[PDB]
């Protein structure tokens, strides 16, 4: 679950950066 | 903290992390683009 949380952090950063570049 | 994590030699948070820092400042703090790069400049100043 801690791995999923850190993974969520990477995914949310990717989603925010992709929303910036769109 | 995200500065301090990658800070290394003072404000040695690099170019990718500087554009990511100013982007986050411009998103979360709603701080205008030149001011977000400015808060990077203040971030590296304090990161020293």
């Amino acid at each position: 679950l801690e791995e999923v949380n850190e993974r969520e952090h990477s995914m949310k950063a990717s989603l925010q950066t992709v929303d910036i570049r769109l | 903290a995200f500065g301090h994590k990658y800070s290394e030699e003072g404000g040695l948070i690099n170019e990718s992390l500087r554009d990511q820092l100013l982007v986050t400042i411009q998103k979360t703090f709603t701080y205008t683009r030149t001011q977000a790069q400015h808060l990077f400049i203040i971030l590296m100043e304090c990161m020293k």
